[PDB]
C-alpha cells in the first residue's frame, strides 16, 4: 500500500543546523523574555529525568521537549535543574505557524519592508 | 482523590448504594436517586437497510435536600448547568469542546462516554430559611458517543 | 504448447445440454437429482485434472516447495540440505555416594526435566566425586531391515520422524555375526567396482532411504542378512543452561541417586531446519563448489584462494615461454611454469605446495606443470629535497619507508590485490604516485639507481626501501 | 533449559490464545504506574490516584474505577472490559479487585 | 558519564530485574566508549584552554605551519595561540 | 513511595508484584456448594492418604503443577482434574507408597540442627536429647522448589515474655524466594501478644503454620533456648514411586473416602486401573446412591475391550447407577504437545452438573449424555488409536460401555446415555436411574428433617412435602403422564403411609417418569 512514516511537529523539520540554531535563538528570546502570552509556572522535582513531562500534562505533546530543555540550559537529564525556577512556554500555534513560515517563506525573517 | 460531589454522595443518607445514580468526570461529580419516568431507546435507519443510531437516554431524577441544600441542590444544579453547558470559550481554543461526562447505574453498568444534550426542571418547589430549594425533579436527555455495536454493548453490563 | 479446460459452470452447461438429447431423460434437468449428479462427476474430474497439473508443477525444480518435493531435488543434484544440529558443551559431574563409580562411560542417556536424551561423548572421571564430560542432547534410534530381493538399487526407506530428524546415519549390514559398515556415498570416480557401499535416496512422501545398488556399484547383501540403522536424532537448537539436575536412567537408574549430574557450562549455538526456498537455492547452487578447474588461471586463482597469505601466484604456458624467449623451444611442449611469491615461504616450499595441490586436485590431461624460479629484482630510490620545518626528518623517513615497504615492498599485497592469483608489476609512475599520495614532499626530486626491469612472468621487482637514498632537508630561510 | 514468564517477557508471541493474551496485555499494562514509562506517563495503572481512600467511601470508589476502566479502554480499545468486581477481605487491610474478560477472572490484592 | 541513569522512567521491579540491568549497563557503557568522548572534544572546543590536542593542533594548522611555534610546551600551546590571536591589534611593534 | 515494589511485607507498607523469574502458576475461584464429586489420584504435594476439598483457587496451588506424561501413568488424575477443575470442585483424595519419605530438622538444647527424613505416616519422638524438631508435611520432598526457615530475636509480650520471630520462604531453582508466613512466637506456655494472639509454639504451629509441624520436650520446653539460624533447607525428603500403587494403599484409600463425612454427588475414575480399586469404587456408588464414571483401559482394542467389563466385574444390578467410558484415541498435550491418552469422566461428570443445573429450582437429571450439548470436547489434535478399527453398536450396547466418535464441528462426542445395567429393563438407561437416585436423595433429606418428632402431624407433614416436591417434580417436567392409562389413566403418581408399632412408618411412593428415546429408530417411507 501507499505508506510514509512521517510527523509535521518535529521542529528538526529543517535539516540545517544553523537554521535550526537561530531557530532555538528566537524561541529562547521570546520565552525568557516577560511576555504574559507565556505561561507561569515554576519547576517540578521529578522534572530532572523528565522536563517534557510537564509538556505532557499541560498539553499532551512531547513537542516541548527541547524547548524546555533550551529554556533550562540543563547539560544532561542525569543533573537536575533547582525546583521553582520561573518557566515560561508559548502557545503551541503560535510555533507552528512561524515554523510554517520559515520553511515555506522563511527568508526575510526579520523584517519586511515593501515589495 | 475524587473531585467535588454533589447530590446525596455520602452514605451519611443511609440509602442503598445500588439505587443511586452516579454521573463523573475529571472534576465533577453528581449523585442522585433513580426516579421513576426513565427510559432509553436505540433504533437505526433503513429504506434495504441504511445503518444504525446511537444510543439514546432519558433520566428523570429526583433531588431532596434532606440535610445541607447548598451541596445538595444547588451545588447540584450547578454542576449540571456547567456540564450540560458547553465550555468552548475557556482561553484555550487549541482543544475547547463541550464536554462529556461517565455514568454509572446500580454501581454495575457504566457508560463510558455519553453527552447531556438536554436538561430541564422546576424552581417551584418549596425552599428553605436561606431559599435553597428543597426538592425538585431535573429530567435529563443523553446521547451516546457513537452507533455502539453488539460487541461493544452486550459485553458492558454485571 | 498449452493446455486448456472450460471452467466447473461450464462443463456442467454442456453435460446438461448433452443430456437434454433424449426427450425421455432431457427434462429431469434442473432438478436436484442432475445436481448431484453433475456435482459428482465435476469434482472428480476436478481432481483428475489440477491434481495432474499439481503433478506437472512439481515436476520442475524451482517450483518444489514441498520438504519432500525439495528434498528429492536436493537428492536428484547430489546434495544434502543443512539438517538442524543439536549444541553441544559440558556438563559437571559430582557423585553423591562412594557407590558410584569414578568412570562414567560415553553412550549414556541423560534425561533432562523434558525427558531430551543427552548424549555422552567423552570418559567422565570423577576427581574427589567431580567429574566432566562431553554432553549433547542426541538419541540412537535403531531399526533393521531384511534383505527381501537382490534387486539393483533395491530401496529401503524410512518412517516420515525419522525422515525429519535423521541428523546422522549409520548403516551396519550384518551377516549371520558378521557386522560391515557402510556408509553413503556420491560423486563416483574410477572404473571397476569403487566401493561396496548404498547409495542415498528420498520418496515425495516425505521419507528418506537408501538403495542397494549392484555390480561395481556397491553389492547386494545376501538374502537374509540384516540391515541395521541407527540414526542419530535431536530436537535441533538446544539450550542448555547452567543450573540443572539430571535424571540418568536405564543402566544409571539404579545410579541417578549416587550420582547427580549439575549444569555448569552453558550449551547453546544449536542449529535447526532453514527455510525451504533457501534450501532449494542452496542445493541448486552448491554445485560452484566443485573444484571445476578448466585454465591455468583458474589453478593460480584456486592457488591463491587455498593457500593464505601468498604475495602472489601465476603461471605461464608454452606459448606464454615461447613469448618470453623469442625462439621456439624443443622443450617448452605443453609445460606450464607456475611462478609465485609467499612472504613466509621459499621458493621450494612454494613448489612443495604448489604440488600437493596438483595432487589434491586431480584435474589435468597432457600437460606437463614445472615450478619456476622467481627472481628478485631491487631497485633504490633517491629522493633529494627539503620540507617544511614543522615536519621531523626522522618521523618522516620511518613513516615513508613503512608505507613503501608496505604498498610496494619486498613483502607488499600489491602484486594480488584482489587475491585472484595475478601479479602485478611495479612500476616508477606507481612508486612516485604512491609517494606523493602520502604527500610528505614539499619540494623534491627523484631518481631511480639500479632500475632492474622485470619480464612479468616471474622476476620479484620491487622496491629497496632499506636502501633507499633520502636527502631530505628543512625548507629554511 | 530455563523457560520464561509473561510479566514484561513474554506470554505468547501473538494473539493465538485470546483471552490469556488480553488478560497478558492489560497484565502489563496494570503492573505500571505513571512517570515510569517514556512517551505515555499517563499510561499504565492509575494507583498514583487510586492509592489510599478510605474504603468506605463507595462514591469515589465508584468513581475511581470508573474513571480508570473508562481510560484504560480509550487507551486500548482492542480489549473492552466484561466484569470488574471489588471485593474486601477478612480484614480491613485487604481488598481485591478482580478483573474477567468473560472468563479470565485474574484478580489483584490491592490495599486503601 | 551517566550512573544508573536508567532508573527514573523504569518500575522498580523490573529495575531490580536480572536482564534489564544487564542491557541497561551494556549500553550505557557503549556510549560511554562511542558517543561521549565527541561531547568531551566539543565541550574541550567550548574553552580554549580546554580543546584536546588534535583540536588545538588541527586550528593551527588550519592556518598553515609557518604561523605557529614548534613547541613541546603542549599546555602553553593555548596560551600561546592566545597571543598570537590576542597580539594582533599590537603586532605592528 | 509508589514507586517501590517490595517482595515480602513485613512492616513497611508497599505494593509488591511478582518477580522476574522462569516458572509461576495461577489457581483462583470461589466454591459451588452445589453438586460435588470424588476420586483417587496421585498428585504433587498434599498430604498422602488426605482428602482435599480442590477448587479452582487451590487447583494449581496445593496439589503442584501437572507432572510429565510420560512420567509414569500418574498424568490421568491431573489431566482429569485439570479439565474438570476449570468448572466444578470436588473433595479429591491423595495417597502415596510407602516409599516416600518427608523431612524434619531437629533443633536440639543449643538450638543446633539436624537433618532427617521419616517414611510419611511414621510418628518421630524425642528421647533425652533432640530437644524439638519441626517436620514438613505437605508432601514436597523440598527439592522443587526447597523450603527455608529464617529464625532471630523479637520484641517481647506485655508480660515480657522473650520472644523471637521466625519465616518461611520457598526457593526457586533460579533464586526467587517467596515468603510464606512471618510469625512471632514465644517459648512462653501463656505466651500473649498485644492483640491477645497467642505465641506459644505448638498452637501456633498448628493453626497458623500449614505446612510444617512440631514436636517438643515439655520437660524441655523450659530450659530450651533459642538461636539464629538463617534459610535452613529440609534434605532427605523423597516422593517415592507412584506408578506402582499397593492394593493396600488402594483400599486404605477406599475405606478413608468411605468413612469421609463429605458431600459429593459423584465419584470419578481418575485413570485408576486396579481391579480391586475399581469395584471399591463400584460399591462404594451402590452403597451411597450415587454415579459413577468408571472407565476401561484405552490401550485395548475393541474386540478385547468389549469384554473387559466383565473382566473387571462391574456388570450387575449393584452397579446399575454407574456408567464405564471408552477413549481409544490419542490428543495433543496442552504443555508438551505429546500424544496423550486420558478418560473423559471429568468431561462427563461437568457436562452432568452443568446440565443439571441449568435449571436453577432444583435441577434436572432426566439429561442425555449424548449429542453436542454436552458431548463437545475437542481436546487437541485427536488421533484414533486403530483407525481401521470401528466399534460394533450392538455389542457395545451389551456390554453396557460407552462408545464415542467425531460430530460434524469435529468437536468429540460420547455417542451413548446407558448405565452398566446387564438387564435390558428401564434401569439400563442413564437419566431415568439418575432421576431414582435423586428423588430418593430429596425424600431421605426431607425424612431426616421431619425426623424425631412426637406423632400425630408427621403423617400430614409427610404428604405436605411429597406433594409440594411433586409439585416441584412436574414443573421441572421430570413426572410426566402414564404411557399407558388402560391401568393408572393419566394420573402418574401414587403415595401411601401405614403405621406399624410405636415406630416403623411404612411409606410407599410410586411415580412415572420420563425418556428420551434411547431406543433409537427411524423409518421414512415414500409415495412415488
Amino acid at each position: 500500500t501507499r505508506q510514509y512514516p512521517l510527523s509535521r511537529y518535529d521542529d528538526r523539520n529543517i535539516a540545517d543546523p544553523i537554521l535550526r540554531a537561530e531557530l532555538r535563538k528566537e524561541v529562547m528570546l521570546m520565552c525568557e523574555s516577560n511576555d504574559k502570552n507565556l505561561t507561569i509556572y515554576y519547576v517540578l522535582p521529578d522534572e530532572q529525568y523528565r522536563p517534557d513531562l510537564l509538556a505532557y500534562r499541560m498539553w499532551g505533546i512531547a513537542e516541548l521537549r527541547w524547548v524546555v530543555t533550551l529554556a533550562a540550559g540543563l547539560e544532561d537529564e542525569s543533573q537536575g535543574m533547582t525546583v521553582g525556577k520561573k518557566l515560561k512556554l508559548p502557545p503551541a500555534t503560535w510555533i507552528r505557524e512561524m515554523i510554517r513560515h520559515f520553511q515555506y517563506d522563511g527568508q526575510v525573517i526579520g523584517t519586511l519592508s515593501i515589495a | 482523590m475524587a473531585p467535588i460531589a454533589y447530590g446525596v454522595y455520602s452514605q451519611a443518607d443511609g440509602v442503598s448504594p445500588y439505587l443511586k445514580v452516579t454521573l463523573t468526570n475529571s472534576q465533577y461529580q453528581v449523585t442522585g436517586y433513580i426516579s421513576q419516568g426513565a427510559a432509553m431507546n436505540m433504533a437505526q435507519n433503513w429504506e434495504v437497510w441504511e445503518g444504525g443510531t446511537p444510543p439514546t437516554f432519558t433520566l428523570p431524577v429526583t433531588f431532596i435536600a434532606l440535610n445541607n441544600p447548598f451541596i445538595e441542590v444547588s451545588g447540584a444544579i450547578a454542576a449540571l448547568t456547567a456540564m450540560i453547558s458547553p465550555e468552548l470559550k475557556a482561553a484555550n481554543v487549541g482543544g475547547q469542546i463541550p464536554e462529556r461526562v461517565t455514568l454509572n447505574i446500580g454501581r454495575r453498568i457504566n457508560i463510558t462516554d455519553v453527552a447531556i444534550q438536554d436538561l430541564s426542571f422546576d424552581l417551584d418547589a418549596p425552599r428553605d430559611s436561606n431559599g435553597y430549594f428543597l426538592k425538585n425533579t431535573v429530567n435529563l436527555q443523553l446521547t451516546g458517543s457513537s452507533i455502539y455495536n453488539s460487541s461493544d454493548i452486550v459485553r458492558a453490563f454485571q | 504448447m498449452s493446455k486448456t479446460t472450460p471452467t466447473k459452470d461450464s462443463i456442467r452447461a454442456e453435460f446438461e445440454e448433452l443430456v437434454e438429447k433424449d426427450s425421455f431423460w432431457s427434462k429431469f434437468v434442473g432438478s436436484q437429482f442432475v445436481s448431484m449428479l453433475t456435482l459428482f462427476i465435476t469434482q472428480i474430474v476436478y481432481r483428475c485434472f489440477q491434481y495432474a497439473d499439481a503433478a506437472l508443477a512439481e515436476g520442475f525444480i524451482s517450483t518444489a516447495t514441498r520438504r519432500s518435493s525439495i528434498l528429492a531435488a536436493a537428492e536428484t543434484n547430489s546434495y544434502v540440505g543443512t539438517k538442524p544440529t543439536p549444541s553441544s558443551g559440558m556438563i559437571e559431574i559430582t557423585a553423591t555416594s562412594e557407590d558410584a563409580p569414578a568412570v562414567i562411560p560415553k553412550n549414556m542417556p541423560l534425561i533432562s526435566d523434558d525427558q531430551y536424551p543427552y548424549m555422552t561423548m567423552d570418559v567422565c572421571r570423577l576427581v574427589d566425586g567431580t567429574g566432566t564430560v562431553e554432553v549433547a542432547q542426541l538419541e540412537i534410534q535403531e531399526v533393521t531391515y531384511t534383505v527381501t530381493a537382490a534387486k539393483e538399487f533395491l530401496e529401503v526407506v524410512l518412517s516420515k520422524a525419522l525422515t525429519a530428524v535423521c541428523y546422522k546415519l549409520e548403516v551396519f549390514v550384518t551377516t549371520d555375526g558378521k557386522t560391515t559398515q557402510w556408509s553413503s556415498s556420491t560423486m563416483f570416480r574410477l572404473a571397476g567396482s569403487k566401493s561396496q557401499v548404498y547409495v542415498e535416496f528420498y520418496k515425495p512422501s516425505e521419507q528418506l532411504g537408501v538403495r542397494f545398488g549392484d555390480g561395481l556399484i556397491g553389492q547386494i547383501p545376501p538374502e537374509g542378512s540384516t540391515i541395521t540403522l541407527k540414526v542419530w536424532c535431536t530436537n535441533g537448537d538446544i539450550t542448555l543452561v547452567a543450573g540443572q539436575n539430571l535424571t540418568p536412567v536405564d543402566s544409571a537408574a539404579n545410579l541417578a541417586n549416587l550420582i547427580s549430574v549439575k549444569t555448569t557450562t552453558p550449551i547453546t549455538a544449536g542449529t535447526d531446519a532453514e527455510t525451504t526456498e533457501i534450501t532449494r537455492n542452496r542445493a541448486q547452487y552448491y554445485l560452484a563448489y566443485d573444484d571445476q578447474v578448466v585454465w591455468g588461471g583458474d589453478y593460480t586463482y584456486f592457488l591463491v584462494r587455498n593457500i593464505p597469505g601468498l604475495s602472489w601466484v601465476k603461471a605461464w604456458g608454452e606459448g606464454q615461454q615461447e613469448k618470453l624467449d623469442g625462439a621456439y623451444n624443443v622443450q617448452n611442449i605443453n609445460k606450464i611454469f607456475i611462478s609465485g611469491w609467499h612472504p613466509n615461504k621459499s621458493q621450494s616450499e612454494l613448489e612443495e605446495m604448489i604440488l600437493a595441490a596438483f595432487k589434491k586436485v586431480p584435474n589435468e590431461l597432457n600437460k606437463k606443470f614445472s615450478y619456476k624460479e622467481v627472481r628478485k629484482l631491487p631497485f633504490k630510490i633517491t629522493i633529494t629535497g627539503r620540507i617544511s620545518a614543522s615536519l621531523t626528518i626522522e618521523n618522516v623517513t620511518d613513516e615513508l619507508k613503512s608505507a613503501l615497504e608496505t604498498k610496494f615492498g619486498r613483502d607488499s599485497t600489491f602484486f594480488d590485490p584482489n587475491r585472484v592469483g595475478k601479479y602485478i608489476l611495479i612500476k616508477k609512475k606507481d612508486v612516485w604516485a604512491f609517494i606523493e599520495t602520502l604527500g610528505y614532499f614539499r619540494d623534491f626530486y627523484l631518481e631511480f639507481v639500479e632500475w632492474n626491469e622485470s619480464n612479468g612472468f616471474y622476476d620479484f621487482v620491487y622496491l629497496d626501501t632499506e636502501n633507499s637514498t633520502f636527502n631530505i632537508s628543512y625548507e629554511e630561510e | 533449559i530455563d523457560p520464561l514468564l509473561t510479566l514484561e517477557l513474554s506470554g505468547v508471541k501473538t494473539y493465538e490464545s485470546q483471552e490469556e493474551a488480553w488478560g497478558a496485555r492489560l497484565y502489563e499494562w496494570l503492573n505500571t504506574y505513571q512517570g515510569e514509562v517514556y512517551g505515555d506517563p499517563s499510561w499504565g495503572n492509575v494507583l498514583p490516584q487510586f492509592k489510599h481512600e478510605p474504603t468506605n467511601l463507595s462514591h469515589v470508589q465508584i468513581a475511581v474505577e470508573a474513571m480508570l476502566l473508562q481510560k484504560l479502554t480509550v487507551d486500548l480499545p482492542d480489549i473492552p472490559i466484561s466484569g470488574l468486581s471489588v471485593a474486601e477481605g477478612d480484614a480491613f487491610d485487604k481488598l481485591k479487585i478482580s478483573i474477567r474478560i468473560r472468563d479470565i477472572t485474574i484478580t489483584q490484592d490491592v490495599v486503601l | 558519564m551517566q550512573r544508573s541513569w536508567f532508573n527514573h522512567r523504569l518500575t522498580s521491579a523490573k529495575q531490580k530485574s536480572l536482564l534489564y540491568k544487564s542491557l541497561a549497563d551494556l549500553v550505557q557503557s557503549m556510549m560511554d566508549t562511542f558517543v561521549d568522548p565527541w561531547l568531551e572534544r566539543i565541550t574541550n572546543r567550548k574553552s580554549i584552554f580546554s580543546m584536546s590536542k588534535e583540536d588545538l593542533e588541527t586550528r593551527t594548522n588550519e592556518l598553515g605551519q609557518f604561523f605557529t611555534i614548534r613547541t613541546s610546551n603542549s599546555s602553553s600551546v593555548p596560551m600561546l595561540l592566545q597571543q598570537r590571536l590576542d597580539e594582533i591589534h599590537f603586532k605592528g611593534t | 513511595s509508589q514507586y517501590s515494589i517490595q517482595q515480602s511485607l513485613g512492616n513497611a507498607s508497599g505494593v509488591a508484584v511478582s518477580p522476574i523469574n522462569a516458572d509461576a502458576t495461577l489457581s483462583t475461584g470461589v466454591a459451588l456448594n452445589s453438586s460435588l464429586w470424588a476420586g483417587i489420584g496421585v498428585f504433587a504435594r498434599g498430604k498422602p492418604f488426605t482428602v482435599l476439598a480442590v477448587t479452582e483457587s487451590n487447583y494449581e496451588d496445593v496439589l503442584g503443577e501437572p507432572l510429565k506424561p510420560s512420567s509414569g501413568s500418574q498424568f490421568e488424575p491431573i489431566r482429569h482434574v485439570y479439565e474438570a477443575i476449570q468448572q466444578t470442585s470436588g473433595y479429591v483424595v491423595r495417597a502415596v507408597p510407602d516409599d516416600a519419605k518427608f523431612p524434619i530438622i531437629m533443633f536440639d538444647e543449643s538450638g543446633e540442627p539436624a537433618y532427617s527424613a521419616l517414611p510419611y505416616g511414621s510418628e518421630i519422638e524425642l528421647d533425652s536429647g533432640e530437644a524439638f524438631a519441626i517436620y514438613v508435611d505437605d508432601g514436597d520432598p523440598c527439592i522443587s522448589p526447597t523450603r527455608e526457615l529464617t529464625i532471630e530475636t523479637a520484641t517481647a509480650d506485655s508480660a515480657g515474655n522473650e520472644r523471637f520471630l521466625l519465616k518461611l520462604t520457598q526457593t526457586t531453582s533460579l533464586g526467587v524466594v517467596t515468603t510464606l508466613e512471618t510469625h512471632t512466637v514465644s517459648l512462653a506456655e501463656e505466651a500473649k501478644d498485644d492483640m491477645g494472639r497467642l505465641c506459644y509454639l505448638p498452637t501456633a504451629l498448628e493453626a497458623r503454620s500449614k505446612y510444617l509441624r512440631a514436636v517438643v520436650n515439655e520437660e524441655l520446653i523450659s530450659t530450651a533456648k533459642v538461636t539464629n539460624k538463617k534459610s535452613l533447607a529440609f534434605t532427605g525428603g523423597t516422593n517415592g514411586d507412584q506408578s506402582k500403587i499397593s492394593t493396600a494403599a488402594y483400599l486404605r484409600a477406599v475405606k478413608v473416602l468411605n468413612n469421609a463425612p463429605y458431600m459429593y454427588t459423584a465419584v470419578l475414575g481418575l485413570g485408576c486401573y486396579d481391579n480391586a480399586a475399581i469395584t471399591a469404587l463400584g460399591k462404594i456408588c451402590a452403597d451411597r446412591l450415587i454415579d459413577g464414571f468408571f472407565d476401561v483401559k484405552p490401550t485395548l482394542t475393541y474386540a478385547e475391550a468389549l469384554p473387559a467389563v466383565e473382566d473387571t466385574g462391574l456388570l450387575g444390578t449393584d452397579y446399575v447407577s454407574c456408567s464405564v467410558y471408552h477413549y481409544p484415541f490419542s490428543c495433543k498435550d496442552k504443555w508438551t504437545q505429546s500424544r496423550v491418552v486420558f478418560g473423559l469422566s471429568g468431561v462427563a461428570y461437568a457436562a452432568k452438573a452443568r446440565g443439571v443445573k441449568k435449571n436453577s429450582d432444583v435441577g434436572g437429571w432426566h439429561y442425555s449424555p449424548a449429542g453436542e450439548e454436552r458431548a463437545v470436547i475437542a481436546r487437541a489434535s485427536i488421533q484414533p488409536l486403530y483407525p481401521e478399527d470401528t466399534p460394533d453398536e450392538e455389542a457395545m450396547v451389551k456390554g453396557r460401555l460407552n462408545k464415542v466418535s467425531v460430530g460434524t464441528s469435529g468437536q468429540m462426542i460420547i455417542d451413548d446415555a446407558l448405565t452398566c445395567c446387564t438387564q435390558d429393563n428401564y434401569l439400563h438407561f442413564q437419566h431415568v436411574p439418575s432421576l431414582m437416585n435423586a428423588i430418593s436423595r430429596f425424600f431421605v433429606q426431607l425424612a431426616r428433617q421431619m425426623k424425631h418428632s412426637p406423632d400425630g402431624i408427621t403423617a400430614a407433614g409427610l404428604t405436605k412435602g411429597m406433594t409440594k416436591l411433586l409439585d416441584r417434580f412436574v414443573a421441572s417436567g421430570a413426572l410426566v403422564a402414564p404411557r399407558d392409562p388402560d391401568a393408572d389413566g393419566t394420573e402418574p403418581y401414587v403415595l401411601k403411609v401405614t403405621q406399624a408399632e410405636f415406630d416403623k412408618w411404612e411409606v410407599v411412593w410410586a411415580c412415572c417418569p420420563t425418556g428420551v428415546a434411547r431406543r433409537i429408530q427411524g423409518v421414512p417411507l415414500l409415495i412415488k
